[PDB]
């Protein structure tokens, strides 16, 4: 909508992916363990998969606004 | 033979919601209901025992008074009782089993079974090494067959009976899958429950039968 | 980006079709199916006890038919319970058809027909506040039980039991009408109440049984 | 003759920015939606399966439409 | 040799334009085809087992015939 | 905050020619070990419910190591 | 020791173009025989579970041998 350009150049500063990167690791490392946890009845376990799936929607909606990797040719 | 751009995107989040995928189940209120039938199932069951435990009284006395009237059929009834009741010791030690399993070595099965895990039941059931899914397809195949051959059967008789303990199921697979394939494990023992349910039924039909059959004669 | 690996990609590769396999295989469970095999077994034991209770009762009044001076308000109380308790098991087979209906069509069957299952179908048929028949069933099946505890001669072998599945009284927060089943398939609903009417059967056929040895003792 | 002469244009539109920040716009957040339908799918809360439907049907549609985009050279190197 | 002719010509036509274009279609249209029979499948949907097991199919065909081809290369300059 | 120090000089030391050697071995064997996993709970071998939890904290243990590698695009304008 | 003399041929067969070509082949059809095992127990038809056994060992194999490898590339202007 607004100007958005500033999330954009952030995600493709230089800075911006080692944040990106880093919640998309994270967010998938809390999804599985909280799995690992509800397969096996443990506390705090089922929480554990709504802050890791929020974090991934968070991250792929965020991502969403990135200026795609162009091909290139030789 | 890989340089794809997006496909690399969509195996990995097949991945992560697939590996997170594994966490699913009947919901808790499934569960729930499984284990108050199967409550009901096993009031079933002490009913059943109760009833043929007492109908064989009067083949005791009868087989008191009237030995020789009974020569063929007082046997048959306790050879008959004597496999019915191995396998359903045999049902009732491997629920213990699947119920050990589940939980913990500590655990037991009658209500304490605090658990449902979908991967407790078919590796007591479908396990390669030493599955005692086979042992019980075939043993509840003997005991099948053997009513049959314990009392003339027909249609109008005692056909649901042979009917009702089957081994079919879906084309391709019995019931050693159809019925302990990643299921939650509450409902391996509701199934064994059900098991227990209609061999009794089966056994208390078949003396029915039979002692109907003694009356026949006697009458 | 936020998808590239040096190795596991290849991990990757190859395994998100054994995944999907697995949660094929996963969902493929008869787990919801497994109810119907319950259904059946029980239906066999309902018209079994059903069969055997009305044995009874057709015993007990053919004993009246010679000699009423001994048996009079025995009997008759075993009529009531015959007539309540084949009201209430007729009440819910004829319950129980609502559910099915929109399972899969008007043409539907209480059997083995469900065709899916769905779990936005009871609670529009039996937790409504206007054609939600829960609160009928509640106060329907609490009649059983305070007329099997009131008017009876309680005892320890008596009715101390069967509230174990008369409950009539469930969890905090949701209503038993609700707890029994909220948010629950179509088929879990007709098994559910399968069982329901095979505790009534049973109940009544305790009740019979302790009819019999008060009138063979008095 | 005036259906299949089509993706001669199609590609074009793969070749070109606006395509490409189309297909990842639409891939990305039909992957929120995705993994959120998910979620709702685990726990079994009540727009769960209304929304992973849309979510996989999306993005079904756009590997539907991205077959077409034929560059994946291995651009071989003979230098030294 | 017998087996050695289709396997020759085989790798060849996985290295032209037109062959390599087709196996990227492959490629891109049983990973679509995996997707909507998980979805399928997952929602208990008529009519979805099945294409899961095209899909699969698709894949293992994909699986099998990835395997004459020489992806290698090292920069060290 | 302490922490920082930990993360920022385990950070350096993934990016070494020492180190980023082992990221190999820890990725591909927890490959390995997730497929053992996988195999366990899919095959229904005895003891697998131990495997599996081993599979899945190893390959946790990958997802979270991996948030310090540092990808770079480097454009050609 | 003597614990390391046994491993010391490895790393240079795992990346010599015959033995990359091996690697990549026995994973290939590796992969193609769990896809087809799987596909097997899916349409329950017989002989599907020992397929995904030898085509498990065979990835756990592949994965566990390919750890001893050194990869690195980077740029910069």
């Amino acid at each position: 909508r607004r100007y958005k350009n500033i999330l954009e150049m952030y995600l493709a500063s230089h800075k911006g992916r080692r944040l990106l990167n880093i919640v998309y690791s994270w967010g998938a490392a809390v999804v599985i363990l909280g799995a690992l946890f509800k397969l096996l009845h443990l506390p705090m376990g089922n929480e554990m998969l709504f802050v890791g799936m929020i974090t991934e929607f968070l991250v792929f909606f965020i991502s969403g606004f990135e200026k795609p990797a162009m091909e290139y040719h030789w | 033979s890989n340089g794809n751009a997006n496909r690399q995107k969509m195996i990995n989040l097949m991945y992560l919601v697939f590996i997170a995928m594994m966490a699913l189940n009947v919901s808790s209120e499934v569960l729930d209901g499984f284990d108050k039938v199967d409550k009901s199932l096993t009031s079933s069951i002490d009913g059943s025992d109760k009833r043929n435990n007492l109908v064989l009284s009067e083949l005791n006395t009868a087989y008191r008074t009237n030995p020789e009237k009974v020569k063929v059929w007082y046997e048959r009834s306790l050879v008959l009782q004597k496999e019915a009741d191995s396998l359903c010791t045999f049902i009732d030690d491997l629920k213990l089993a699947i119920a050990r399993e589940s939980d913990g070595k500590d655990a037991k099965v009658n209500d304490i079974r605090r658990k449902d895990n979908l991967d407790a039941s078919s590796v007591v059931m479908l396990n390669p090494i030493n599955g005692k899914g086979s042992t019980l397809r075939k043993e509840v195949d003997k005991f099948r067959e053997l009513v049959a051959t314990l009392m003339t059967d027909k249609a109008k008789l005692k056909l649901i009976e042979q009917a009702l303990n089957t081994e079919s199921g879906t084309k391709g697979k019995s019931w050693e899958s159809s019925l302990f394939e990643n299921m939650p494990t509450v409902a391996a023992i509701t199934l064994l429950t059900k098991l227990q349910s209609d061999v009794r039924y089966a056994q208390g039909e078949v003396l029915a039968d039979l002692v109907k059959s003694v009356d026949v004669g006697d009458y």
